[PDB]
């Protein structure tokens, strides 16, 4: 009667097969002889397929396998805030243990369709382009997709930092990233002061494939603890393509049938199961919300690949970053032509809604006519004016690194741009105009700023125009 | 004893072994109900569907939910029939999953209520109707330029914010009002927030009392995502057969149904075909669509939204889907900004029913003339755009004058829009629409301003509005 | 077998020239499709003019095809073929319409067909 | 001279418009072949992967 | 007992496998306890592979299989006329059973080299365009190829209807078609009276793949019984593309390796084995004939695809239906560039050979001259007359739905055309002129009609010209 | 080579350099041996363990409290197909890029480093 014990038969490539273990559960956590944890995935007729959650070089055929009886779960609680933790719940920094009291399983049912409420609360990322053209609401999950060398990590860091005073808990999950980059990101967050309300979950490239596969679920399970208490949580998956690749590796090593691009049949089920747990709960459920910002990495910008197609079909929108735009000095590098937000409008304040449409129209016209900018002989009335407005719009949409902008100042500057007050300012001096406009605002436009903050609506048009003209009087042009 | 035992658990695939000579049939439903016997077990309530007979009294099944916590040797009970879903009046105004259990919070259905199998052979060649009939929808553009056929399939194309849900609600309302027939909505692979929004829209439009709603969540396993459509169809078949009325059936996205079928085949390990799809794609689509027919004592007509992968109309999934369609309606963003609220493109939409033998010679002539006038205006538009207006000839000026009137008269005021506009809705008979469009083509109302033809209904509303405003 | 020492120097030269002009015409196809004949240089017009006639003259009527069209068919010796193609390359028949070269055979049949058409 | 300049500009405009139309037609005719080749490549890749898996 | 009784081992996807059946022979029919017939393909060392010809839901492991002793066969006879049956010969329309008393094998050898004769008898389709440009002879295999919704089934129905008074027997085979469509087609045939000499074989899309794969062979087997008795048979296969898809599905379910477009290796042999059975028997064999009109559906008009190329490399010519020019709706436009009849022409009657020659040239000249987008030169001889002639020919080639025209009246109208008798009448009145001319002909020109019917040559040209001129005088121009 | 450099990083505590002639062959050899080892093929015939192998190789080249290892890796892209799995996996670890230009070499502007194609985070 060998029920809770097993012996290893085959070892290799992080996969072990064990005889026995009659009463083991599917997806259970299993401990090897030398202390290396394992997870049971293939409950075959006479053997169990076990993925190894650590260094497998010390496991040989004939070793004893112990059943633990616990479904894969992670610690949760407030003690994880300000910590860097692996997907199993063990801290990776040297700061010491964690005093979490209760745990929840990584796999949990998603909130029902009757427990949700329509997304109506904006999530200010602090980036003008995102907040104007592709707004993100609380409870919405939005995809950020682009090639490498496009600053997706920079966007994530900026939007995490911007939540300092907005009363939101942030979770950053790094899958397949470099440990040096993760350390630098953690140091940046510590320097800017975001570590007192954020949690970092790391699973680097050298880690075993099951850890990369499990990291997003550990992050979501940690987030749900706060989400169901009535709080608001933001979750960032630094790369879902690498998680999919790790799952494909595990499935292929377990000899499961391969589908398109050798991926298993349930890769879409995996991603939908992960991403359907982000929702805006109803008032009866506590009013909490969880928002997700998954990342997808493309090669040569082909959105036609299998994993990008699946993630685009799953999510509620997409933000597209362009390599040529990034190389052209545009740090945000956000392509508004291909980006879309299916929740937009409802996820914006009245002040931003009143101004975003004209900005979108001007940007669309400039993108249409951009290729022919070096012809000053075009129609002096239409094309020249459109080009002049579009250049200033592009200059306005630029932003410095790690410097998020308040929503009221964004509204005011976009209003100034869209009302023609910038038509005489040089394109090269637009940025300086914006900087001194922010300084002038925080110096003597406190009434306008307070009105915008406390009413979510634009102030008096005459007062705003008088303030803008007064600033233009003292502005100096190079 | 009909008791089985679990012997293999590999993701959503579960293998069960039975006692010799008592195996369940294909497509049967198996139940697993377990209680935690100790602290190293979890509670389980799972439903499986029989797919293959592997020999040695072993059956391979696909799970309808998560398989976490399953233990080899757990008891499995066979229900003796495929999945059974309650049918009747009790399903009106309710929300169901694939298993037929209610999803909303108004309580459970009594266990004594009638239930019907999910899988059923298609109706015989004997029972089909011998003639083609037109389903009068009451919408002018649809009834004129793209008629609907009882028992036919209609393909719906369009994006978001163009009026798809408004058109769906108006169709349901008109059908329920003028034919006494209910409609059924089947959400396959939809987004949960969008499904909730649609539920609330149908709730506050007063339409939900006449429809039954089935949602297959996008996080559901492929088996559920594949059988939700059959659940909706077998909900509608009861009203087709027993109540003897004309019933509508809406599918959120059939391409996701084909994708779920492909995922199920990949999990089962069958060799792929075509562009990576299942070898049984054509027969699965045929088994789904062939049950949507018009019999001698009823009819089911289906409006299906279709997604084209990579904008390739030669892709196997849309290619197989298009072989079953009888009509097509396209929603146009350009018309959406222009202000035509139904937003149906008069030129892109096509229908098999637009033939003299079906709608009548006069109807065919009027439709052809209207299409030709709209097309001619379409070519002229660039001439007006680039060259001067005076370059138009007299006939060109007359055509431009008539085309705007026709285009604005194609618009209509809906009953659903009453809650946002104030003016009541209007139901326009097909003969009245034909008469009005013939009168417009004759020039009988040239002097009326083009703004008088917007959101009117019948032709007399145009002259009444013109007199009211001047 | 297409070698100067096998088929003859004149045959080899004529074949090489025909292949060269056909290759040039094939290369010009994209520009012809995009911009049209108006943008070709003065000699490219001549290249196209000769190449179309050469391509049409490469066709032939067959004895076995008489039952389907009524054309009796032809049997063209290699010397006649080489002489006709050399004459076409030299620009002797640049004035005749290109339809006269379609399905004739010998080079004299081209002149007869053009004269029958009314040239 | 003025009439000739006006005629030259009009002719260039017309030629450019015709060139754009021809380019668009070529673009769509090429996209059809691109779709066909994409389908063929996907089919070949999946067939090779499945055959390699079955070989074991 | 295993000599004649077997036991099922595996059931799935419409393919079974049974133990026993030692005396079964390859290609034999077997019957399950459920009553569903089956076919034995593979006779392995210890098991027999069986393909289920019907619903496989009621078959379970442990059921018994019983031999029948007959190689795959279908009933055939005179009693099958006017009925609708499945590929197994079971009645589908009701109306009681079928009293056939003979059977024929599904797999039968084609007539040999010395058993055939050249095609010399015309097959009148009743369609002016086909009968004038792409003639069809008895014993010919002619492919009708085009995109979806281009009226191929309408052409087939018109061709079947036109055989009312001719000594021809029609067989209509529907593969993968909608059952409602088949019902409407059968109703139309009954209304027009074609059920007196036609047999309908149906296999809807809801049917399993084996029935769709077997339907054309059942149809040709039914036709061969009449062919070998000295009669003439017309067989219409409605979707060889759908049959090929069903066969591909079955082959992939049998784990056979795929090839081009995932099709099996013998997809060409599948169609060749079927289409080689249509032939014109010699006088020694009896003088019977079977002619086939297979249908193939293309994607975006691409005739370079695998299945279209395979079918083209088998038949004796093809008719291409132009989707873009199907804008007229009532009648499909036959693309004269690709359409060709290799065997036809010899079978065409003497008058049509005399008349259609100049019509071919006129249509070719019109189609090559068109698409000039209203050229301004307008040279008289080269353009105006040719365009008028082409427009009049295009108007003449139009036809009404389900309105076949006798060959004598076709010849007379095409002779009225191409002789200048229509160059004064406007193109918008050509159809009305044709209708009035048919009425005038069948009212007065009985001598001309009888001359054409008795001998296949044109009547006296002066008399024909006098009759045409008299009708032109009596005709009023709108 | 990595171990030889690691000795000097760890014991001597100095900044060192590690040059790799071609990193694509490292993955190609594993792809070649995977089939004989008996693993199912990956997307483009590579090994299923490509990403983890590349990560376990690259992640040892890191800067620590004492010393560091910086690596210059010449990368060859077959047929300039940047979507190939091996270059796709390799590019996820890079921090900079230097392109050598034959045009600059011919013009005589040594080191012929392309000033526009070269990038660095």
């Amino acid at each position: 009667q060998v029920s809770d014990v097993g012996t290893v038969i085959q070892v290799g490539d992080g996969i072990a097969r064990a005889h026995g273990l009659d009463n083991v559960m599917s997806g259970e956590l299993v401990e090897f002889a030398n202390g290396v944890m394992g997870m049971a995935l293939n409950l075959e007729e006479n053997n169990v397929g076990i993925v190894i959650l650590g260094p497998y070089t010390g496991i040989k055929e004939g070793d004893e396998v112990r059943r633990t009886g616990r479904i894969m779960e992670v610690p949760v609680g407030e003690a994880l805030i300000g910590r860097v933790v692996n997907p199993l719940g063990q801290p990776v920094d040297g700061l010491g243990p964690v005093e979490t009291t209760e745990t929840r399983p990584i796999e949990s049912p998603a909130p029902g369709v009757m427990d949700r409420r329509s997304v109506h609360e904006p999530l200010q990322t602090g980036i003008k382009a995102i907040d104007a053209l592709v707004p993100i609401g609380r409870g919405q999950r939005e995809l950020i997709i682009g090639d490498r060398q496009t600053g997706k990590t920079s966007v994530a860091i900026d939007t995490i930092i911007n939540q300092k005073d907005q009363n939101m808990i942030s979770i950053y999950v790094a899958i397949g990233q470099k440990e040096s980059t993760v350390r630098t990101v953690v140091e940046t967050l510590r320097k800017h002061g975001a570590l007192d309300y954020t949690i970092v979950v790391t699973a680097s490239a050298s880690q075993p494939a099951p850890l990369l596969f499990l990291a997003p679920y550990a992050g979501v399970a940690m987030g749900e603890y706060f989400m169901y208490k009535g709080k608001h949580v933001l979750v960032v998956y630094d790369d879902l393509s690498k998680q999919a690749a790790a799952y494909r590796e595990l499935s292929l090593l377990l000899r499961r049938p391969p589908g398109r691009e050798a991926y298993p049949g349930d890769i879409f089920y995996l991603h939908s199961r992960l991403l359907e747990r982000a929702a805006k709960l109803s008032d009866a459920k506590g009013g909490g919300s969880l928002t997700a910002l998954p990342f997808v990495e493309t090669q040569a910008g082909d959105i036609s690949a299998y994993i990008p197609t699946n993630v685009i079909s799953i999510t509620d929108g997409q933000i597209f970053l362009q390599s040529d735009l990034f190389f052209s000095g545009v740090r945000p590098a956000i392509n508004a032509g291909l980006s879309v937000s299916r929740v937009g409008g409802a996820a914006q304040i009245k002040a931003m809604k009143k101004v975003a449409g004209t900005l979108r129209l001007d940007l669309a016209a400039y993108r249409e006519l951009e290729a022919f900018a070096q012809f000053g002989s075009d129609l002096d009335k239409a094309t020249q004016a459109k080009l002049a407005r579009g250049a200033r719009t592009v200059e306005v949409l630029k932003q410095d690194l790690h410097q998020p902008i308040p929503v009221e100042k964004q509204v005011l500057i976009i209003y100034a741009l869209t009302r023609g007050f910038l038509d005489d300012i040089p394109v090269e001096d637009v940025r300086r105009f914006e900087k001194e406009f922010y300084l002038f605002l925080d110096q003597n436009g406190q009434h306008l700023l307070e009105h915008i903050r406390t009413t979510k609506d634009l102030p008096n048009e005459d007062d705003l125009n008088k303030a803008i003209e007064a600033f233009k009087k003292t502005f100096v042009v190079s | 004893m009909t008791r089985g035992r679990v012997i293999q658990v590999m993701g959503p695939v579960v293998d069960v072994k039975f006692e010799n000579g008592h195996l369940p049939a294909i497509y049967n439903a198996l139940k697993i109900q377990h209680k935690a016997r100790n602290e190293n077990e979890v509670d389980i309530d799972l439903t499986l569907e029989v797919a293959l007979h592997l020999g040695d009294d072993t059956v391979r099944t696909i799970a309808m939910a998560s398989t976490d916590g399953l233990i080899r040797g757990m008891e499995v009970i066979d229900t003796g029939a495929p999945i059974s879903v309650p049918v009747g009046e009790v399903t009106l105004g309710r929300v169901f999953n694939v298993l037929g259990e209610p999803i909303d919070l108004e309580g459970d259905i009594p266990a004594d209520a009638r239930r019907d199998p999910i899988h059923r052979p298609a109706p015989k060649f004997e029972e089909l109707a011998t003639e083609v009939e037109i389903l009068e929808t009451g919408i002018k553009v649809v009834d004129l330029l793209a008629p609907y056929i009882k028992g036919g399939k209609i393909g719906l194309f369009g994006g978001a914010g163009v009026g798809k849900t408004v058109l769906i609600q108006e169709l349901i309302h008109n059908i329920a009002q003028e034919h006494g027939g209910i409609s059924v909505f089947a959400g396959v692979g939809e987004r949960t927030r969008e499904g909730n929004d649609l539920y609330h829209e149908m709730k506050d439009s007063g339409v939900i009392s006449k429809t039954a709603m089935v949602f297959g969540q996008m996080n559901e396993p492929p088996g559920a995502r594949m059988r939700v459509a059959l659940t909706g169809l077998t909900m509608a078949e009861y009203f087709r057969d027993e109540q003897g009325q004309d019933v509508l059936l809406f599918i959120d996205n059939i391409f996701r149904f084909t994708q779920a079928g492909s995922e199920v085949s990949a999990l089962l390990g069958r060799m792929p075909s075509a562009v990576g799809y299942q070898p049984t794609l054509a027969t699965e689509m045929g088994q789904l669509q062939e049950r949507i027919t018009s019999t001698a004592k009823g009819s089911i007509t289906s409006i299906q939204a279709i997604y084209v992968p990579a904008d390739d109309y030669t892709d196997p999934a849309p290619a197989t889907t298009f072989s079953h369609l009888d009509a097509t309606t396209n929603l146009e963003r350009k018309l959406a900004e222009m202000g035509i609220y139904p937003a149906v493109d008069p030129l892109a939409s096509t229908s098999r029913a637009l033939a003299p033998e079906i709608v009548g010679e006069e109807h065919y002539q009027v439709a052809r003339k209207v299409q030709q006038t709209l097309q001619r205006y379409k070519e002229l538009q660039d001439i007006i755009a680039i060259l001067g207006m005076d370059e138009l000839s007299d006939e060109d000026k007359l055509v431009v004058h008539r085309a705007r009137r026709i285009q604005f008269f194609l618009s209509q005021n809906f009953h659903v829009a009453e809650q946002f506009t104030g003016q009541p809705g209007s139901y326009v008979p097909v003969k009245e629409t034909v008469r009005g469009f013939k009168e417009i083509l004759e020039g009988k109302y040239d002097h009326l301003p083009e703004d008088a033809f917007r959101l009117v209904g019948r032709i007399e509303e145009v002259v009444e509005k013109a007199k009211a405003m001047g | 077998a297409l070698a100067p020492e096998i088929v003859g120097e004149e045959h080899y030269q004529v074949a090489r020239k025909v292949q060269q002009t056909l290759q040039r015409y094939k290369e010009l196809q994209d520009i012809i499709a995009i911009l049209g004949m108006d943008e070709l240089s003065d000699e490219d017009k001549l290249v196209v003019h000769r190449a179309r006639r050469i391509q049409f003259f490469l066709s032939q009527n067959f004895h076995v095809a008489e039952q389907f069209t009524g054309q009796p068919g032809s049997y063209v010796p290699v010397k006649e073929t080489v002489r006709g193609f050399k004459e076409i390359l030299e620009g002797k028949y640049d004035h005749l319409p290109e339809d006269a070269f379609r399905l004739v055979g010998r080079i004299e049949e081209v002149v007869e067909k053009a004269k029958a058409m009314g040239v | 001279l003025l009439d000739a300049k006006a005629s030259e500009h009009a002719a260039r405009m017309t030629a450019m418009k015709n060139a754009t139309d021809n380019a668009n037609e070529l673009i769509r005719t090429l996209t059809l072949s691109y779709n066909r080749a994409r389908q063929a490549a996907i089919t070949q890749e999946i067939t090779e992967i499945v055959a390699g898996a079955n070989a074991l």
